[PDB]
RNA sequence: GGAUGACCCCAGGCGGUAGGGGAGCGUUCCCGAUGCCGAUGAAGGCCGACCCGCGAGGGCGGCUGGAGGUAAGGGAAGUGC
RNA sequence: GUGGAGCCUGGGAGUGAGGGCGCGAGCGAUAACGUCCGCGUCCGAGCGCGGGAACAACCGAGACCGCCAGCUAAGGCCCCC
RNA sequence: CGUGAGGGAAAGGUGAAAAGAACCCCGGGAGGGGAGUGAAAUAGAGCCUGAAACCGUGGGCUUACAAGCAGUCACGGCCCCGAGGGGUUGUGGCGUGCCUAUUGAAGCAUGAGCCGGCGACUCACGGUCGUGGGCGAGCUUAAGCCGUUGAGGCGGAGGC
């Protein structure tokens, strides 16, 4: 008998609302959907895991002084191009970043991992566009 | 039914007559005649010569029609090299390969 | 109504017409053989805690085969070390016939 | 071939 | 009397260059780069038999991890439980049977919370 | 690489030739040098010692004796010289040409009516070796000649 | 300058990616008005000898 | 165990450089050979997802090739890149 | 204490550039991936396997072959894992 | 090649038989296509067999968001062959060329463009162990001499 090998299914969509939870803690949790892991059936070389739908991105948490003291940096490949940015100034400018940027660095890295990411739909605020998709409420 | 020629030993570079051949590969014999009469390659000559000697071997051997021959084939191997001296600075001899190409062109009949 | 059975140090999920290896067998082929049965499920669950009682999964014995050849290579850097072995594991085959409970 | 072009000195590396 | 090579070197390159198709450029054309690829091949076969038992039986627990959460439990309560019930389905069949069978996976499930 | 036809002279210089080191064209690691350790003409004859060949001698005439394939004959009747004379007479004796038979005679006609045929060995006594008797299917040998055999195995 | 080698021989992947940019293009033709002969734009006809209606020279 | 490799059973050992030791494969040549295989196809070549061997290898089959090859058992070396 | 133990006679060797670590010292500066002895250990030859992000010698452990079976070692059990 | 003394190659093979391809076609020729010869013409003289590197044409699978000692293990897709096998490779896992030298190399230390062929522990005499035999207070012949024409025997000088 060989492990079984499921035929394809279509991806279900899930809502989460990220408002006044701890953005580390959320981001495993999604990283797991994203995966998968949840799944009897999970197989490591596809795409099978949720589509994971984040509202209220702006709404994140974070202990301790981690919104001075945090630093995201991006090196641009030229001479000094090392700039900073701190979580304080990432949340008032793309605060759908400080979430997207946790989850991807909970993701394998190469072509697979790279299309998990492409399912993660991070919002700031309350609302999203993907009523089409009718995503279901989830309580992380 | 096909027909063809085989142009051996033609001292010209293979890599040089393939540019020459690539462009008629698959064309009727009438748009490879333009073709090769106006390109501006020393290899257009020969190639013209194989695919005119293949096609009178269509019409005059295999009952085939002029007006419905293609190229269904052509390829430039390679025969053997001439091998000459070249004299450079310091006493020193190089090695000229003059190459070699054996031409080929098969056409054939495309019915409509 | 299938089976979990256990044979040759491995476990085996069975029902009735599977044609399955497992590790040779010392029984001449055409006999039939009792396997230990684990766990039964289908239309009733019955859980071997390890091996149900009364149960037994009947097999006929197909033939005796030795597998498709495995090349066990071994290679040792900056040494001169090298070896080749060629390896056939042998295997029994057989099929399910009933699944007693 | 016969004849051997002498090499270039190396860099003094003293 | 004289022996020399004759047929004998190139029946041995071939045997090589046969077993190295498949193989990259000059590894399945070049004799010397054939053997070398195919050093290295050997060992990565040998090494991955033995990484076969450990990629499936990983592939298994996670599997049979999922399926115990629907249920309320994590595997690692789930395996104390099918232990000390005396359940001995190894782990390679509970993935099969999440999977296949889940009346039967929330049976074990129930005889693993019931044995602690 | 002594023993070659070329010269000695070193092909290029030792050092700063961008080539490999090399004395003459005659060192074996060349095409058409020398030959490393490739045969010259040798004696391959040994001294075995004497009991020992008369020992064999015996021991392979005993084997044919043991499984009765060996014949004494005092006289060859017919056998003047000619092969239909010696066919003749194998055929009155057993010997069909069915089977390789050594004839030991000192009787040269008899040497001379036999030599030709593809089963029958020739040989006078003072030649009786244990290869040619071993060679062979069974053996034949004249009252003259068994009493050669009978004397060089005293 | 202090002679630069290749440090590697190119693969016959390479090379020929090289050679992406080699095809020749085929030559650029029109029929002729007056011959309905094929022949390259804005010359003159070197089957009949005409350009812009009138025979220019003669062939 | 049976009776001194006739196969079976039980137990244990089996990482390996320098190096010691054992057993084998293949190449050229000799005896076996006034034989035997061979144009209904030799040697060599090219395939094979088949059979045997732990392996080095050996079969067998198809194509090529067109005139040689050579067993069991031994013998000798210009013997394996 | 029956062990790839010991002893005796003999055939064949290779080695006679070691290196890290722990502990005891000397030299050094209560410096060196330093140097020189001693006891031990590993790498050498275990650049095979697990852990230590990666890494000959730190920790775990001595790889005859096969298994889509089970228990452990060090280390681990939020996600990458 | 060298002033010279001197150095010093490469290069064998159609077929049984030239029957070595009249004649026609394209072509300036070369070369080819037919016709013809032959058992065979990818035996056509650039000729037996015709390996490999290497170059090309055609087809099957595959590739333009991807990190690589090039493979290996897994699963899936497609093409081929007929509860299986072959070809390919999309994703996932793991993964520091070979040799040489070194305390230690993937190593940014050596050697190697790739392929074919040539290429390195032998022989003689003596010694010292071991081993298979012969004979055993004994064992053994050397040079020679006779025979043989791939037959063996004689020879005791001498040696241990
Ligand atoms: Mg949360
Ligand atoms: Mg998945
Ligand atoms: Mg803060
Ligand atoms: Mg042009
Ligand atoms: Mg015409
Ligand atoms: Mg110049
Ligand atoms: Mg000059
Ligand atoms: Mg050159
Ligand atoms: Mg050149
Ligand atoms: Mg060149
Ligand atoms: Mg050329
Ligand atoms: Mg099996
Ligand atoms: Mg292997
Ligand atoms: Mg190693
Ligand atoms: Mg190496
Ligand atoms: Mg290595
Ligand atoms: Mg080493
Ligand atoms: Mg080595
Ligand atoms: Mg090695
Ligand atoms: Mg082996
Ligand atoms: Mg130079
Ligand atoms: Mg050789
Ligand atoms: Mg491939
Ligand atoms: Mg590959
Ligand atoms: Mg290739
Ligand atoms: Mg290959
Ligand atoms: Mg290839
Ligand atoms: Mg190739
Ligand atoms: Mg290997
Ligand atoms: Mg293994
Ligand atoms: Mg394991
Ligand atoms: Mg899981
Ligand atoms: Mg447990
Ligand atoms: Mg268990
Ligand atoms: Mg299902
Ligand atoms: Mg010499
Ligand atoms: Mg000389
Ligand atoms: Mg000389
Ligand atoms: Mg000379
Ligand atoms: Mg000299
Ligand atoms: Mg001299
Ligand atoms: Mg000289
Ligand atoms: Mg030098
Ligand atoms: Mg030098
Ligand atoms: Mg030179
Ligand atoms: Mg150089
Ligand atoms: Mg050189
Ligand atoms: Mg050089
Ligand atoms: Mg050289
Ligand atoms: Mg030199
Ligand atoms: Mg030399
Ligand atoms: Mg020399
Ligand atoms: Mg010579
Ligand atoms: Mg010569
Ligand atoms: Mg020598
Ligand atoms: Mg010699
Ligand atoms: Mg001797
Ligand atoms: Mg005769
Ligand atoms: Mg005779
Ligand atoms: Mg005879
Ligand atoms: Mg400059
Ligand atoms: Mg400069
Ligand atoms: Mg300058
Ligand atoms: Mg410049
Ligand atoms: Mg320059
Ligand atoms: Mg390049
Ligand atoms: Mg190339
Ligand atoms: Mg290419
Ligand atoms: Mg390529
Ligand atoms: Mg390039
Ligand atoms: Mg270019
Ligand atoms: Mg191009
Ligand atoms: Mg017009
Ligand atoms: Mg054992
Ligand atoms: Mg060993
Ligand atoms: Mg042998
Ligand atoms: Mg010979
Ligand atoms: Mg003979
Ligand atoms: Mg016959
Ligand atoms: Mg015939
Ligand atoms: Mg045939
Ligand atoms: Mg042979
Ligand atoms: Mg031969
Ligand atoms: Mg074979
Ligand atoms: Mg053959
Ligand atoms: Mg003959
Ligand atoms: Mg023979
Ligand atoms: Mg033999
Ligand atoms: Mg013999
Ligand atoms: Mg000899
Ligand atoms: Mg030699
Ligand atoms: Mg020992
Ligand atoms: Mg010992
Ligand atoms: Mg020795
Ligand atoms: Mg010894
Ligand atoms: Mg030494
Ligand atoms: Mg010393
Ligand atoms: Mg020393
Ligand atoms: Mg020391
Ligand atoms: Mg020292
Ligand atoms: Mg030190
Ligand atoms: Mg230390
Ligand atoms: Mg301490
Ligand atoms: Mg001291
Ligand atoms: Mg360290
Ligand atoms: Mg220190
Ligand atoms: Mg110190
Ligand atoms: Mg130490
Ligand atoms: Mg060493
Ligand atoms: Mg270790
Ligand atoms: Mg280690
Ligand atoms: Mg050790
Ligand atoms: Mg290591
Ligand atoms: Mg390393
Ligand atoms: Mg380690
Ligand atoms: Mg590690
Ligand atoms: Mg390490
Ligand atoms: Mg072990
Ligand atoms: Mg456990
Ligand atoms: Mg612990
Ligand atoms: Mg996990
Ligand atoms: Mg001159
Ligand atoms: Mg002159
Ligand atoms: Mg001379
Ligand atoms: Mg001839
Ligand atoms: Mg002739
Ligand atoms: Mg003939
Ligand atoms: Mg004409
Ligand atoms: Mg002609
Ligand atoms: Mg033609
Ligand atoms: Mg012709
Ligand atoms: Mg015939
Ligand atoms: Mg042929
Ligand atoms: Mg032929
Ligand atoms: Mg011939
Ligand atoms: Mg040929
Ligand atoms: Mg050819
Ligand atoms: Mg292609
Ligand atoms: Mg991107
Ligand atoms: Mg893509
Ligand atoms: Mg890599
Ligand atoms: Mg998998
Ligand atoms: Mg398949
Ligand atoms: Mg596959
Ligand atoms: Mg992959
Ligand atoms: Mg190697
Ligand atoms: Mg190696
Ligand atoms: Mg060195
Ligand atoms: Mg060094
Ligand atoms: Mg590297
Ligand atoms: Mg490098
Ligand atoms: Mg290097
Ligand atoms: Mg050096
Ligand atoms: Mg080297
Ligand atoms: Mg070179
Ligand atoms: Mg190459
Ligand atoms: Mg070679
Ligand atoms: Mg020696
Ligand atoms: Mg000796
Ligand atoms: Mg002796
Ligand atoms: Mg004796
Ligand atoms: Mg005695
Ligand atoms: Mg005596
Ligand atoms: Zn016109």
């Amino acid at each position: 008998m060989k492990t079984y090998v499921p035929k394809q299914v279509e991806p279900r969509w899930v809502l989460i609302d990220a408002e006044g939870k701890t953005l580390g803690r959320l981001a495993t949790k999604i990283a797991t959907l994203l995966r998968g892991k949840h799944r009897p059936d999970w197989t490591p070389n596809v795409a099978m895991g949720d589509f994971v739908v984040v509202v209220n991105a702006d709404k994140i948490r974070v202990t301790g002084k981690k919104l001075e003291q945090k630093i995201y940096t991006r090196y641009s490949g030229y001479p000094g191009g090392l700039k900073k940015i701190p979580l304080e100034k990432m949340l008032a400018t793309h605060p759908e970043r400080v979430l997207e940027h946790a989850v991807k660095g909970m993701l394998p890295k190469g072509p697979l991992g790279r299309r998990l990411f492409k399912r993660l739909k991070v919002y700031a605020g309350p609302d999203h566009p993907h009523q089409a998709q009718r995503p279901e409420k989830l309580e992380v | 039914m096909e027909a063809k020629a085989i142009a051996r030993y033609v001292r010209i570079s293979p890599r040089k007559v393939r540019l020459v051949v690539d462009l008629i590969r698959g064309k009727s014999l009438e748009e490879a005649r333009n073709i090769l009469r106006y390109t501006n390659k020393r290899g257009a000559y020969f190639v013209a010569k194989v695919l005119e000697s293949a096609a009178a071997n269509a019409v005059n051997n295999h009952d085939m029609l002029e007006d419905r021959l293609y190229v269904k084939a052509a390829y430039v191997d390679e025969g053997p090299a001439l091998k000459r001296v070249l004299p450079r600075a310091r006493g020193r001899a190089d090695i000229i390969k003059k190459r070699t190409s054996h031409i080929t062109v098969i056409l054939g009949e495309k019915h409509g | 109504m299938f089976a979990i059975v256990k044979t040759g140090g491995k476990q085996y999920r069975v029902e009735p017409g599977l044609k399955l290896r497992v590790e040779k067998l010392d029984a001449e082929p055409g006999a039939t053989v009792e396997l230990p049965v684990l766990l039964l499920g289908g239309e009733k669950t019955v859980v071997g805690t390890p091996v149900v009682e009364g149960a037994s999964v009947v097999a006929e014995v197909l033939g005796h085969g030795r597998g498709k050849k495995i090349l066990v290579s071994k290679f040792k850097a900056k040494v001169q070390y090298r070896r080749k072995k060629g390896h056939r594991q042998p295997y029994t085959e057989l099929l399910i016939k009933e699944i007693r409970g | 071939p016969v004849y051997i072009p002498q090499p270039r000195p190396p860099h003094p590396r003293l | 009397p004289r022996a020399k090579t004759g047929v004998v070197r190139r029946r041995k390159h071939k045997k090589i260059l046969k077993l190295a198709k498949g193989y990259w450029g000059l590894r399945s054309k070049s004799f010397r780069k054939a053997r070398e690829t195919l050093f290295a091949a050997g060992n990565y076969a040998y090494a991955h038999r033995k990484r076969r038992k450990r990629d499936f039986r990983r592939l298994w627990i996670v599997r049979i991890n999922a399926a115990c959460r629907q249920h309320g439990l994590n595997y690692s309560t789930f395996i104390h439980g099918l232990k000390k019930a005396g359940i001995e389905v190894d782990r390679k069949n509970l993935a099969d049977l999440a999977v296949r069978e889940p009346q039967v996976f929330a049976e074990l499930v129930e005889r693993a919370k019931a044995a602690q | 690489r002594g023993e070659v036809a070329y010269s000695g002279r070193k092909i290029w210089p030792q050092k700063h030739t961008g080539r490999a080191r090399h004395g003459d064209i005659g060192a074996p690691i060349f095409v058409g040098g020398g030959v490393v350790f490739g045969p010259k003409p040798r004696d391959y004859s040994y001294t075995l010692p004497k009991k020992v060949r008369k020992k064999g001698l015996a021991m392979a005439v005993a084997d044919r004796a043991r499984e009765g394939k060996l014949l004494l004959v005092e006289a060859f009747a017919g056998v003047n010289g000619k092969t239909k004379e010696f066919l003749a007479w194998a055929k009155e004796a057993g010997l069909d040409g069915s089977e390789s038979v050594l004839l030991v005679t000192g009787n040269e006609l008899v040497r001379r009516a036999a030599r030709n045929l593809p089963w029958v060995v020739t040989l006078a006594p003072e030649g009786l070796n244990v290869y040619d008797i071993v060679r062979t299917e069974r053996l034949v040998m004249d009252l003259d000649a068994w009493e050669v055999f009978q004397n060089r195995i005293g | 300058a202090k002679h630069p080698v290749p440090k590697k021989k190119t693969s016959k992947a390479r090379r020929d990616a090289r050679r992406s940019h080699h095809a020749l293009t085929p030559p650029t033709l029109v029929p002729c008005p007056e011959c309905k002969a094929m022949k390259p734009p804005h010359t003159v006809c070197p089957e009949c000898g005409y350009y812009a209606g009138r025979k220019v020279l003669e062939v």
